[PDB]
C-alpha cells in the first residue's frame, strides 16, 4: 500500500477523485483511470493557517 | 451588467477563430463542466457556429 498526503483548498477536494481535471488535477496529482484506492480528506484551518 | 436570469442574454459567435485554452486555463471560474465535450479536446474541435 502507499499513503499519499498533502494541503489543498476545500474547493480543490473534488478534484482528487479519477478521471478528474484541473490545476490540481492535471499539474500537482493526477489519479489513474482504474483507482484502487480511497480518498481521505480533512478540514485543517484549524493547524495550516 | 449582466442580464437576469428571466431574460437571459444570447450572442452568435462565428466566422472567427477560438482559443478555448484561454478560458480553461483561467484559475478565475469556479465551475466549468462541459457535455457531449471535453474541455481539453475542445480546443481542437471545430464548430459551425
Amino acid at each position: 500500500v502507499y499513503a499519499d498526503s498533502f494541503v489543498i483548498r476545500g474547493d480543490e477536494v473534488r478534484q482528487i477523485a479519477p478521471g478528474q481535471t484541473g490545476k490540481i488535477a492535471d499539474y500537482n496529482y493526477k489519479l489513474p483511470d482504474d483507482f484502487t484506492g480511497c480518498v481521505i480528506a480533512w478540514n485543517s484551518n484549524n493547524l495550516d493557517s | 451588467r449582466f442580464a437576469s436570469v428571466y431574460a437571459w442574454n444570447r450572442k452568435r459567435i462565428s466566422n472567427c477563430v477560438a482559443d478555448y485554452s484561454v478560458l480553461y486555463n483561467s484559475a478565475s471560474f469556479s465551475t466549468f463542466k462541459c457535455y457531449g465535450v471535453s474541455p481539453t479536446k475542445l480546443n481542437d474541435l471545430c464548430f459551425t457556429n
